[PDB]
């Protein structure tokens, strides 16, 4: 992430979301069809709960107050080898204080 | 005093080793002891278990009466016998004085040991003075008869081993069952009722050469069902 | 007994001829295949397996020198050796 | 000790083992660096396994090794002239 | 002539000690102390002398014997009394036991022990050529008396001997108590043997 | 996800256990013992993690698609950093050790070739094949009286 962000950009919630695509530099373009909406938003500036769920995000999203816009453009849309890799580096440990015993 | 024991036998050839082999490892070799255990029952007409037990050792001229036993030695008894088993016929029941003779009782998880409470004694005469007699006098009658010989090695902490041979004598003539080979005995008899770490430190000191005898011949203790004096 | 246990002492010394020696034409076959770039492969190997196994073509020459030693082969008497003083007391006298 | 031969013919066995595996020496990602040291250890482990079972039967075939007195006249003749020969 | 031995129905240990004073002319040494027991085996068989008798005694160490009806045998607990050549055979146990721990306990179903008693401490002084030493005994009736014993080494002398014991024992100025003076087999070969039936027999047992 | 990626877990607590007895007999020191029987039976311990680590190749497809940390529920508020670099796993020096497998991999190398050095690499490790289907081919070249009970029973009486 980036710390010169809270310095001044007093984070909250829904308005640390952005702190992360940004901080983190990691989103391109299926995150940036989320910069479509800010760039529509900048750009732009110039019962049905039953027709809702996602329920993969419905029994999961629950309460956020808006990914809605995010939401409706949700509407239009379409490594636990590195955990053991680090325990291979548990074998060398053993591997040289095996073989440093051979000796 | 409670003693415990077991037992084990080989061929007559490959005993030639294991009495220098019972004199290399015991550093002690195998030495002659004639022993014959005899037997009575308490007298059996009596009715109002153990059998009544006889022993001695006796003049080396007696047990081999043929030419002194062709000629003086030590061990050169132990290749000459078995079934020429008959040295004597028992000359039947023999022994009004008694000479010395003595007895003992015994009775009944790796091993076993019996209460042995021994005795000895002197001589005998009067009325019934005889050894028969003042035998089943004393109210037990013959039952049986028993024979022996050994060789002995003597060992660490009172320990002695007899390789034996023994011979039954009685009314249809005597034969020695020693026969198909030789046999061993050691034994310790322990302060009556002894410490059992004593009877712990006992089995172990036997441990070593029961699986060390393990393999000249195995190591292992006799039937109970067999033990008994029971008659 | 003494040669039954002595024949499985050379029934298995003759079990170590076809042991070391089949350490032999391990090597054999890696220099006729061999004259390649990688064609050290089998020589970091087999001179490591024909380097290592050649000492066990040494314990190969322990074994006959054994049946070569049933050719080649308190507590004291020394009571005969008051025999020796026996005769030296003798000896001064004498 | 035919138990010798049960276990050292497995030895027997187990440098006939011995030269199985370790020639087997073979020719995953995490693991596939893992199996060739693996080797190394257990191919030559098992090597100074029957060269230990090389040395256990070296130097255990090792193991494989394991009267004048003319009665008392020459006895009480010498046994006078030695003490009454020696103070008289 | 080499042994004798009696016993008193009718005394008391307070009589015991008396005798010393008339006796301390002829006493050189006190010698080490004695003990002992008495008990009869009574078989519990159906039937058929049928009194068993068995007695006990430390004098330097102990052995055991038994007598009934006129034919008897000598025992032991000791290893030196025995010859060791009796373990030599191997024969023997090492494994002593109290014969009176053989018969109450092993044999307790037919003969158990049908009495009890003896006297403690005894001691020793020396009778020239026939020694005397002397103990008390202790029924469960109370005080069941006294006893004595002398041996001689001389046997010719027996005479003189036998007859010298109720002259120092007229001076007794006391009451009767007797003795037996016989001999089992017509042999009689134990001066250890020969005082035993001179003390079941005059114990009136 | 993985309703049987917990029993490669059990399996990995099998393999786990083989540490356990290990290491506490690393402070078993420093007084020695049984060479022979620890040191095959840490060596017999160390093998089956390599076979519990080749019972997991044949999941492959789940350490590569990953099944990865959508997994990190507690909310440890912050002292899971330790549990951050602990979740986080990465490589240790042995990375440090894995670039002296990248000077091991020396050369080589690509930059290098591309493809018909490898088809000669490939092509390269199937002639070490055949030279042991001559080495297997040449392997096979050399390859009474009665127990004493009852003579007890006979000290009994009975015949
Ligand atoms: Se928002
Ligand atoms: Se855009
Ligand atoms: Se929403
Ligand atoms: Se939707
Ligand atoms: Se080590
Ligand atoms: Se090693
Ligand atoms: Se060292
Ligand atoms: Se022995
Ligand atoms: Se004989
Ligand atoms: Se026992
Ligand atoms: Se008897
Ligand atoms: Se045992
Ligand atoms: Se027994
Ligand atoms: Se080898
Ligand atoms: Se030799
Ligand atoms: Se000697
Ligand atoms: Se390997
Ligand atoms: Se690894
Ligand atoms: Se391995
Ligand atoms: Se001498
Ligand atoms: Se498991
Ligand atoms: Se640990
Ligand atoms: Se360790
Ligand atoms: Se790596």
């Amino acid at each position: 992430p980036e710390w010169i962000q809270v310095f001044g950009l007093r984070t909250e919630n829904v308005l640390d979301y952005f702190a992360e695509s940004p901080f983190f530099d990691k989103t391109s373009n299926n995150q940036v069809i989320k910069m479509q909406r800010q760039f529509s938003q900048l750009n732009d500036p110039n019962e049905e709960e039953f027709a809702y769920v996602d329920p993969a995000r419905r029994q999961i999203l629950f309460k956020y107050p808006m990914y809605m816009q995010l939401e409706e453009e949700l509407m239009k849309l379409d490594i636990f080898k590195i955990v053991q890799s680090r325990l291979m580096s548990t074998s060398y440990h053993l591997n040289s204080t095996l073989e440093s015993l051979y000796d | 005093v409670q003693q415990l024991s077991l037992f084990g036998s080989i061929g007559d050839d490959g005993y030639d080793l294991l009495i220098s082999t019972l004199t290399t490892i015991s550093g002690n070799p195998p030495l002659l002891y004639n022993s014959l255990c005899t037997v009575w029952k308490p007298n059996p007409s009596y009715d109002v278990p153990n059998r009544i037990k006889l022993s001695k050792e006796v003049p080396f001229s007696y047990l081999i009466d043929e030419t002194m036993m062709d000629k003086p030695l030590n061990f050169r008894i132990l290749k000459s016998f078995t079934n020429d088993k008959i040295p004597l016929n028992y000359a039947m029941t023999r022994n009004e004085s008694c000479s010395p003779w003595s007895l003992q009782i015994s009775d009944i998880r790796s091993v076993s040991m019996q209460t042995i409470a021994e005795t000895i004694i002197l001589s005998s005469a009067g009325k019934n003075s005889s050894v028969s007699s003042l035998m089943n006098g004393l109210g037990y009658v013959f039952e049986f008869q028993y024979l022996t010989i050994g060789v002995k090695f003597f060992m660490k902490h009172g320990l002695i081993l007899e390789l034996q041979k023994i011979w039954q004598i009685e009314e249809a003539g005597n034969s020695q069952i020693t026969s198909g080979g030789f046999l061993l005995k050691a034994y310790i008899n322990v302060s009556r009722g002894t410490d059992i770490d004593r009877i712990n430190y006992t089995e172990t000191a036997l441990m070593n050469l029961k699986k060390e005898l393990q393999g000249y011949i195995e190591l292992s203790v006799p039937d109970r069902q067999s033990m008994d004096s029971r008659v | 007994y003494i040669q039954e246990r002595l024949k499985s002492l050379n029934d298995i010394e003759t079990q170590l001829c076809s042991m070391l020696q089949e350490a032999s034409q391990v090597t054999f076959i890696f220099g006729e295949l061999k004259r390649g770039n990688e064609s050290v492969k089998p020589q970091f190997e087999n001179h490591v397996k024909q380097f290592y196994e050649r000492l066990d073509k040494s314990t190969t020459q322990l074994r006959k020198e054994i049946q070569l030693l049933d050719e080649n082969v308190q507590d004291t008497e020394k009571m005969e050796e008051q025999l020796d003083l026996l005769s030296a007391i003798l000896d001064p006298s004498k | 000790q035919a138990l010798y031969e049960k276990l050292e013919q497995t030895r027997t066995i187990l440098s006939v083992k011995l030269a199985e595996l370790i020639n087997m020496t073979t020719i995953s990602e995490l693991a596939v660096a893992t199996t060739s040291v693996m080797m190394v250890n257990n191919q030559t482990m098992q090597l100074i396994k029957n060269v230990q079972d090389l040395l256990i039967l070296t130097r255990s075939i090792k193991e494989k090794w394991l009267f004048d007195e003319k009665q008392i006249e020459e006895l009480l003749d010498n046994c006078i002239e030695t003490f009454v020969a020696e103070k008289t | 002539g080499k042994s004798a031995v009696i016993f008193v129905e009718r005394a008391t240990p307070a009589t015991l000690t008396e005798l010393k004073d008339a006796l301390s002319n002829s006493i050189l040494s006190v010698r080490d102390p004695w003990s002992i027991d008495f008990r009869t085996y009574r078989c519990s068989i159906k039937n058929l002398s049928k009194l068993m008798y068995s007695i006990t005694f430390h004098h330097h160490g102990r052995q055991t014997v038994l007598i009934k009806d006129n034919s008897a045998m000598v025992t032991t607990a000791a290893a030196a009394d025995i010859p060791p050549a009796l373990v030599f055979n191997g024969s023997s146990t090492g494994v002593p036991e109290s014969i009176d721990t053989i018969l109450s306990s092993k044999l307790s179903n037919i003969w158990m022990q049908r009495q009890l008693i003896k006297g403690d401490a005894g001691e020793t002084l020396i009778l020239d050529g026939l020694t005397v030493r002397l103990v008390n005994l202790f029924s469960s009736t109370g005080f069941k008396g006294l006893l004595i014993e002398l041996q001689a080494d001389e046997a010719g002398e027996f005479e003189t001997k036998i007859a010298g014991i109720e002259g120092h024992l007229a001076e007794i100025r006391a009451k009767e108590y007797k003795t037996s003076s016989d001999s089992l087999g017509p042999d009689t070969s134990n001066e250890i043997c020969d005082l035993a039936y001179q003390y079941v027999r005059a114990l009136e047992l | 996800p993985g309703q049987a990626l917990d029993a490669v877990r059990m399996r990995l607590a099998q393999l786990t256990h083989s540490l356990r007895r290990i290491r506490d007999e690393m402070s078993k020191a420093e007084l020695p013992q049984w060479y022979t029987l620890q040191s095959q039976l840490n060596v017999t311990l160390s093998q089956l993690v390599s076979v519990t680590s080749t019972l997991q190749h044949f999941q492959e497809t789940l350490d590569s698609t990953v099944v990865y940390p959508l997994p990190k529920f507690p909310t440890t508020s912050h002292e899971s950093l330790v549990t951050t670099l602990l979740r986080k796993k990465n490589i240790p020096e042995v990375d440090e050790w894995m670039k002296y497998v990248r000077e091991t991999s020396g050369v080589t190398t690509a930059l290098l070739k591309d493809e018909e050095i490898e088809k000669l690499l490939q092509q390269d490790r199937e002639i070490t094949n055949w030279a042991r289907t001559t080495f297997r081919n040449e392997y096979g070249k050399h390859d009474p009286f009665n127990v004493d009970d009852v003579l007890k029973f006979t000290f009994t009486g009975e015949k």
